């Protein structure tokens, strides 16, 4: 009865909404089909817009409503598609006030809300039904059960003499969907006053699952429900439709997802003349000078190329940065700075952290009473980012685990009865200070750093910063601090952080540039002078603390392919190799001639 | 429910004050001296101007929080060049 | 109508060549008719335009207009359609 | 409230009422004012995080009233721990 | 000469037939580049004018140096000259070195009367009429809504007794009434928009367009001269009814177009906001509340909090609000404003919607154009600035049009953002009590507020002028007292003063309120630059603004005190 | 070259339009031109316009009805085929045969867009009922479309009654397409 006139009442805002001359949803469901994409996403305001009584019915009973629309849906599908097809899936998007994780309550069981949250864990994909073929034990009756997921349904307790729960499934002729379970934090900023941040748990059905991936900021719209697992429930989240920073669908397939007006975009950009001072000046637009180690953050973020050997060898292609220096250098509010603008970082202070920490550790499940690997910092930041500040501060422990996953890129586990090799394909920026807190220039630099050579050999530039109080410098970072403080060029001498990660993403998805012999002839010339100085350089008293190894060489190579990488350029030509050059002397050689 | 803020400020004033600081803590084994101090100093304008739950930062609180910043900085000196410190900062404090 | 440093001579040469066939072209019997013209059908006969960058006031053929900068003509596709094309003004 | 801060010596006052059992050390109470006061957190663009609480440390001698000034301290602020010297471990501050 | 209530058809038909052949355009409009009702009769201009197929070019226009050099800049096959905005109050023929000679084509003695190559016709609300436009000049055409024939008898009778001229006395009784009707201030007497839909109704060319354009153009005067916008509001809303369709049963369509007169309110964007904000943000509601501090946002609170309305219901924004508080919302106001003096509030406004579309109301419309506007995006600086500005005006004049929304929601957008630093200046004004108050007026000067880039454009400054006025000002009990606000912009260092006219409280009818208050700071102004010799600048438009150098304000200020013409 | 890349082997949706502007149409004058200047076009037949009452049905050409339209100087008078009853037995006339096409005019899609654009108060019905029976008359014609592309070969192909804007539309596929499996098939022999 009144489904019917929902369902009439569906249709007609799908087949009759306009807002200029095209059939906006009508156009969108046909084009959807085309592909084998069985959805539809619904703007909110539209549907205010076309008829309110239809919005004020959906908000009311979400749950009773929705699954009607759903068959509007499919029907409008097979008019508009097949000459006279599972459920499609219907998917919104609202601009409603965003609720905070913590303010779910009572009040809002049963209602569609908005929030935001940081996703922390994943499940593997489950089996749901949808199209059940059951058959009874004693009389063999063929019968059938559709289901839709929306809760507010079981097998017959009767059967149509035959006992209780007479029916059994037969499955080969049931139809299934796909199901996921992800658990949601809220944001650090928003967690009240001396509180532990909150989880939330939320699932997701057909075309919303596999869109998330662990540590990565999300919007959410969806149904605040409860499921009693006697006077209590357990509250959930039944997500409608996930919004995301981060194109992950693009991260994790070599299938890039990008506009062509995004594409066309990114290319302008390119053909900037000066595109390297545009991004030297667009990190940490607050903090004065430190221009080489913006350019050595730049280059980082870019990243090298990677090559696989045809004899199996695979050759590392990012680039890792130390920062020793004494205190108000700034190096933590630059480590900060590079964890919010790549696309996937983490930031981890080395006093808080662990050697199962920062590789995976070995969990074992309460109830299978079996044993599984969760992951950790190098892991959840797999394909992005490490910063580690008070990497002086670790413990010898916990630091020579990191060794492999800096090198190697791989994580080898033999715990349990657990043998495995993960993958962690990480840049390591590091902040530490030295031994005494301040680099005293009457001892030597071996006194001065505590680092073994092992761990510093990986770090492809070591910068160490000394706080000089010279009056000029002195007074030109008075005022431009005081700026900050009692105080938006965007004239194409800086882009925004959303801007610059979405770039960055691009031309890693993008380009993997390679030497000229000629790049490569100056990079040998280069290495030779390097290691003949280095050489000269030692006393009989002492031998170098900061090491120059073949892993320089690589570490230079990587520079110069990551600024060719920069341009979009497939070659990297010797302009490239002399700011490499440049950088490299101004930061690893600047700390091994100390 | 005071949230004061900084529109009006002696920008030399602050400057100079941080390089004289800075210049005189080069001196080995000295409080050590950085941009967390000027910070600092304005951390503290901040707050004298909150005890009177006033909305803006005024000169005097500014001059207040460099006095004490400076007197500070001179009382952690030692005593040979105390006098000398105190004598070349007196026109701040 | 009928930088540089990219090309060779040869292609300088040839370019420079080409022009002068072009325009020759254009000389003959279809003089009445502009080869090198817009190859977007006609369709309305007045159009609104908005001046990109300024300009003295440049006589044209068909008449004098006195191109400041951020003021619209209501004009004759066919007599502002060179302006638009060297990208003085804009169809807005 | 607001009429006490109206007054032009409102700032003397409470640097004498704190601690008005310890005599004088009338610097020790001044940056004690100053920390519990605290500053203004500041957040540019939404990229730069700037600090806005004040930190205070006590060099002195044995019997020169530096418990009983944090005790004050302790019961004046709104929310407070106190902590020792080896009573407190790396992980019993901060997270564990 | 000019031209009657009646006389629109023919000066349009006198257009149609000189400035009118398809083969090369003659006719040019000078716009005024910060005026709203001026851009939006302008538009009803251009959409006339494509109807019968007239080339025309629009050209933006700020202050008087800029005309004078357009001008100097036109072309002979110029046939008319059209000046909407502006040029009432100043003398064209001597300000523009016109001289009829030089500007005759043929002359008939029988006739008694010359042909002249260009024409000039001024739309112009502001005044007083200057006489040698009125009653001396020929060239000259001035669009009229009948003050001179209601009240201009006598002086025109002294001006024509003067140019026909013991007789020293009769001499002096003449140049006397005439000095005492140039003594006058200036104010703004009707909407350009209302003479232009005058002359539409005139030749029949009035439809739904034209009208919205009307609309727009006559409330854009609400927020400063309430007056003129009473006094027009009757016919507005008698041709609403006229141009609505009789019957509404029919269900909406996608093309459907409504235009309602529905209950508004003196809020800010209610329909694009949240509630809060647009009580928040409102200069009647802070200036009746004092929002600038606690106490005003406690009693905003408490208000809430007995209307019925949850704090979390009233943040959320207009469309996804509780459904059932939106439509009892006026019976709420209906008893509940009253308690906190908000009575208001309640009015009737315009509300125009499109189909499967929302619904803005004109006052929300006149809003996003200003902000498009004004923040829409020596010498050498001050002349990028203003080109800046004359950009902006046709961001302002494409939001008109009903293709570009995106433009109208990015106007809103920015009028929120607007508003917000206007209320954070105000706030710290008053907080600082920066307003000093001296017997003849008040005074008000910026210095180094957090946002002083934003006041350079005249528009912000008189936004901001008008926040400061309602609030503190119009209310108190205190005497009417016209106020000064001067702003400094370092990247140039001079200021930007601008004299603002006292307003009495909002809807309180009374014989005193019904009087108008006069702007006397132009005459003022130019007798102290006159006088004094500070370069000042009296280039715009409105008279009252004018940039002062750093070091010359005190002096004239000074004077200004002394001078007691205010 | 002398021409783009994107105008070779097709026309643009703009040349289509200017084709569709030169078949006739049925207009009502709404001024007297004839006699009880002259116009002398050298494309188009000039007769039908001197001879122009008000209120009379006459024919011109569609460019030149437009123009007159845009001075409102005639009232054009739309096609018969664009009713409401005649878009309905058309749909149903879809519906019926799967495996043919109704016999829609040739232009229907370009001159039913440029009515509704230019001539909006001209047409008897509401826009909005007709925008969506040509909506859904185009989504018909996709679908049997679709389903007739399975049949692309060597040899040759038949499309009846398809309008001309679906043919340019399709004409990049199929061409490319059909010649493609023509050069694989001469290569075999
Ligand atoms: N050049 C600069 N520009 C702006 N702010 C600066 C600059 N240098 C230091 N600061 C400020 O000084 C303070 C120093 O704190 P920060 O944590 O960034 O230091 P750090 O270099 O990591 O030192 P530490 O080794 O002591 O942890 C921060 O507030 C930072 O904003
Ligand atoms: N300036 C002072 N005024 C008053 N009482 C003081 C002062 N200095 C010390 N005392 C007294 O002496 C004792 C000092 O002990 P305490 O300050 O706890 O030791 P410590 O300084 O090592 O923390 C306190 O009980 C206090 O009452
Ligand atoms: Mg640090
Ligand atoms: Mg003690
Ligand atoms: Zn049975």
């Amino acid at each position: 009865d009144d489904n019917t006139e929902i369902i009439k009442s569906f249709k007609n805002f799908i087949l009759e909404f306009r807002l200029d001359s095209q059939f906006i949803y009508r156009d969108q469901l046909r084009n959807n089909i085309l592909v084998k994409n069985y959805s539809l996403t619904v703007n909110m305001e539209h549907l205010i817009g076309y008829n309110e009584d239809i919005y004020k019915k959906l908000s009311d009973e979400p749950s009773d409503i929705i699954p009607l629309f759903e068959t509007a849906i499919t029907q409008v599908a097979k008019r508009i598609s097949i000459l006279s097809l599972p459920t499609f899936q219907l998917i919104l998007n609202s601009n409603a006030n965003q609720i905070p994780l913590r303010d779910l309550d009572s009040e809002h069981v049963s209602k569609i809300v908005r929030l935001s949250g940081i996703i922390i864990s994943t499940s593997v994909l489950s089996s749901r039904a949808t199209y059940l073929s059951i058959m009874c034990r004693n009389c063999r009756h063929t019968t059938s059960i559709t289901i839709n997921n929306f809760n507010s349904v079981s097998l017959p307790r009767s059967c149509l003499n035959c006992g209780p729960d007479p029916y059994i499934i037969i499955h080969e002729s049931s139809k299934f969907i796909d199901q996921q379970f992800l658990k949601l934090q809220e944001i650090p900023e928003l967690v009240p006053v001396g509180e532990m941040p909150r989880n939330l748990t939320m699932t997701c059905d057909r075309y919303l699952t596999n869109k998330v991936i662990p540590g990565t900021r999300v919007t959410i719209v969806g149904i605040y429900s409860i499921y009693n697992s006697v006077a209590i429930r357990t509250p959930y989240i039944k997500i409608l439709g996930i919004q995301s920073d981060v194109e992950t669908s693009s991260i994790w397939n070599s299938v890039t997802m990008f506009t062509e007006e995004e594409e066309e975009e990114f290319l302008q950009l390119s053909r900037n003349p000066k595109l390297y001072e545009i991004l030297t000046n667009s990190i940490a637009p607050s903090i004065f000078g430190n221009e080489d180690i913006k350019k050595a953050i730049v280059c980082l973020l870019m990243g090298g190329s990677k090559k696989i050997l045809p004899d199996g060898m695979r050759l590392r292609g990012d680039i890792n940065v130390l920062l020793l220096g004494d205190p108000g250098t700034a190096k933590s509010q630059l480590l900060k700075f590079v964890e919010k603008v790549s696309p996937i970082a983490v930031y981890t202070s080395g006093k808080g952290s662990s050697a199962a920490g920062l590789t995976a550790s070995v969990q074992r499940d309460p109830m299978t009473r079996e044993f599984y690997l969760e992951g950790g910092a190098m892991v959840l930041a797999d394909g992005g980012v490490v910063c580690i500040d008070e990497f002086d501060k670790m413990r010898d422990e916990d630091r020579v685990a990191i060794h492999e996953a800096m090198e190697q890129q791989t994580i080898s586990i033999a715990k349990a009865g657990i043998t495995t090799v993960l993958n962690s394909r990480t840049s390591v920026l590091a902040a530490a200070n030295p031994i005494y807190g301040r680099y005293d220039d009457l001892k030597s630099p071996g006194d001065n750093i505590d680092f073994q050579t092992t761990i510093l050999s990986r770090f492809d530039m070591i910068f160490i910063v000394k706080d000089d109080h010279n009056e000029e410098r002195d007074i030109s970072i008075a005022n431009h601090v005081i700026n900050i403080h009692t105080g938006q060029e965007e004239n194409g001498s800086e882009i925004s952080i959303e801007k610059m990660k979405r770039y960055i993403t691009y031309c890693r998805l993008k380009c993997a540039p390679r030497l000229s012999p000629q790049a490569a002839e100056k990079l040998s010339s280069n290495f030779v002078t390097i290691r003949k100085q280095l050489l000269i350089n030692e006393e009989s008293t002492e031998r170098s603390s900061i090491p120059i190894t073949i892993r320089q060489l690589e570490a230079i190579i990587r520079i110069t392919e990551s600024l060719a990488k920069l341009e979009l350029s497939p070659i990297a030509q010797e302009r490239h190799v002399d700011e490499a050059i440049r950088l490299f002397q101004a930061s690893t050689m600047d700390a091994a001639s100390q | 429910k005071i949230y004061p803020k900084l529109h009006q400020m002696d920008m030399d004033k602050v400057s100079r004050v941080y390089a004289d600081l800075r210049r005189e803590s080069i001196s080995t084994g000295s409080f050590p001296i950085t941009v967390r101090h000027l910070e600092s100093i304005l951390r503290i304008a901040e707050s004298f101007a909150k005890m009177r739950l006033s909305e803006f930062v005024s000169s005097y609180d500014l001059d207040r929080a460099i006095k004490v910043v400076v007197d500070s900085f001179v009382d952690a000196q030692k005593v040979s060049v105390r006098r000398q410190l105190r004598r070349s900062f007196a026109i701040y404090t | 109508n009928g930088d540089t440093n990219n090309l060779s001579h040869q292609e300088q040469e040839y370019l420079k060549e080409y022009c002068d066939l072009i325009t020759d072209l254009k000389s003959g019997d279809l003089v009445d008719i502009d080869l090198s013209g817009s190859l977007v059908p006609p369709s309305d006969v007045f159009i609104d335009v908005r001046v990109l960058k300024d300009a003295g006031e440049i006589q044209t053929e068909y008449g004098v207009f006195n191109l400041i900068k951020d003021s619209q003509f209501f004009v004759r596709q066919s007599d502002v359609e060179r302006l638009i094309q060297q990208g003085y003004l804009q169809k807005i | 409230f607001r009429k006490i801060s109206r007054d032009r010596g409102i700032i003397d006052k409470i640097i004498s009422s704190m601690a008005p059992s310890i005599y004088g050390h009338r610097d020790i109470k001044t940056a004690v004012a100053c920390s519990l006061f605290g500053g203004v957190p500041k957040n540019v663009n939404g990229k730069h995080s700037i600090r806005g609480d004040i930190n205070v440390l006590l060099l002195g001698d044995p019997g020169t009233a530096k418990s009983q000034i944090l005790k004050y301290v302790e019961k004046t602020a709104h929310r407070a721990v106190f902590a020792t010297g080896q009573g407190a471990s790396a992980v019993g501050l901060t997270a564990s | 000469m000019y031209y009657g209530i009646s006389q629109f058809s023919e000066a349009y038909n006198k257009i149609l037939r000189n400035s009118s052949s398809h083969s090369s355009c003659q006719l040019v409009i000078f716009v005024s580049c910060l005026n709203i009702d001026a851009l939006c009769a302008t538009k009803m201009l251009s959409l006339l004018f494509k109807k019968q197929l007239v080339q025309s070019q629009i050209v933006p226009i700020f202050g008087y140096s800029e005309l004078r050099r357009h001008y100097s800049q036109l072309d002979d096959n110029i046939n008319s000259l059209l000046l909407v905005g502006f040029g009432g109050v100043i003398d064209l023929e001597a300000f523009l070195e016109i001289d009829p000679q030089e500007y005759v084509i043929d002359t008939d003695e029988k006739s008694g009367e010359q042909s002249f190559r260009r024409d000039i016709y001024v739309l112009d609300a502001h005044r007083p009429w200057n006489l040698d436009n009125i009653f001396g000049s020929q060239i000259i055409q001035c669009f009229d809504d009948g003050t001179v024939d209601d009240t201009l008898g006598e002086q025109k009778e002294a001006y024509y007794k003067l140019l026909e001229l013991q007789r020293k006395k009769q001499i002096h009784e003449y140049e006397g009434v005439l000095e005492e009707y140039y003594s006058q201030g200036t104010t703004v007497v009707n909407s350009i928009s209302a003479q232009i839909y005058s002359l539409l109704s005139a030749i029949g060319e009035t439809n739904l367009s034209n009208l919205w354009l009307n609309i727009l153009g006559t409330t854009s005067l609400d927020i400063a001269y309430a007056q003129v916008y009473n006094r027009l509001y009757p016919l507005l809303q008698d041709e609403v009814k006229r141009l609505t369709p009789s019957s509404r049963n029919s269900v909406k369509t996608p093309d459907t177009l409504t235009l309602n007169i529905q209950p508004d309110y003196y809020l800010f964007l209610l329909r694009h906001s949240s509630l809060y904000d647009s009580f928040y943000y409102s200069n009647y509601v802070n200036a009746k509340l004092s929002l600038w501090n606690e106490n005003g946002k406690k009693r905003l609170h408490k208000m809430f909090a007995r209307m019925g309305i949850p704090l979390s219901t009233a943040q959320e924004t207009w469309l996804y609000m509780d459904h059932s508080i939106k439509r009892e919302l006026g019976i709420i106001f209906d008893k509940n404003l009253d308690r906190y003096g908000l009575q208001d509030i309640i009015r009737d406004g315009f509300v125009r919607t499109l189909g499967y579309r929302g619904s803005i109301s004109a006052s929300e419309f006149v809003e996003a154009l200003t902000a498009l506007l004004e923040v829409g995006n020596s010498a050498q600086k001050l002349t990028n600035l203003r080109k800046r500005w004359v950009s902006n005006f046709w961001l302002s004049w494409d939001a008109l049009d009903d293709r570009k929304v995106e433009l109208l929601n990015r106007g809103i957008q920015l009028a929120q953002d607007l508003q917000r630093a206007i209320f954070n200046t105000g706030v710290a004004i008053l907080e600082k009590k920066l307003i000093k108050h001296l017997r003849i007026y008040r005074l008000c000067v910026l210095q180094d507020g957090p946002d002083l880039d934003l006041y350079r454009n005249p528009l912000t400054l008189l936004r901001l002028g008008n926040w400061l006025i309602e609030c503190c000002a119009e209310s108190e009990d205190k005497q009417l007292l016209p106020m000064v606000l001067a702003s400094i912009d370092e990247n140039t260092d001079t200021y930007l003063v601008a004299g603002l006219t006292p307003r009495y409280p909002r809807g309180l009818d009374t014989i005193h309120t019904k009087k108008p208050i006069l702007n006397n700071f132009s005459m003022a102004f130019q007798q102290i630059t006159a006088e004094t010799d500070a370069k000042v600048r009296i280039d715009n438009f409105e008279s009252s603004i004018i940039e002062i150098r750093r070091e010359d304000l005190s002096p004239f200020l000074e004077k200004l005190t002394l001078s007691g013409l205010l | 070259m002398s021409l783009p890349a994107h105008l070779q082997q097709t026309f643009s949706p703009e040349e289509i339009q200017f084709i569709v502007e030169n078949e006739p149409i049925k207009i009502f004058p709404r001024i007297t031109t004839r006699q009880k200047t002259r116009w002398q076009l050298i494309t188009t037949d000039d007769k039908a316009l001197n001879n122009m009452v008000a209120m009379r049905s006459t024919e011109v050409v569609l460019w030149i009805a437009l123009l007159l339209k845009q001075q409102s100087k005639c009232s054009i008078v739309a096609p018969q085929w664009l009713t409401t009853k005649e878009l309905d037995r058309k749909i149903q006339y879809e519906k019926t045969h799967p495996d043919r096409f109704s016999e829609l005019p040739w232009n229907w899609l370009v001159l039913a867009r440029i009515l509704f654009n230019k001539a909006k108060d001209d047409f008897h019905d509401p826009i909005h009922e007709l925008r969506g029976k040509i909506q859904d008359l185009r989504e018909i014609r996709q679908i049997k479309v679709l389903k007739g592309l399975k049949y692309l070969n060597e040899s040759h192909l038949q499309l009846d009654n398809l309008s001309l804007l679906e043919i340019n539309e399709l004409r990049p596929f199929i061409t490319e397409i059909m010649d493609k499996l023509r050069e694989i098939h001469t290569a075999s022999l």
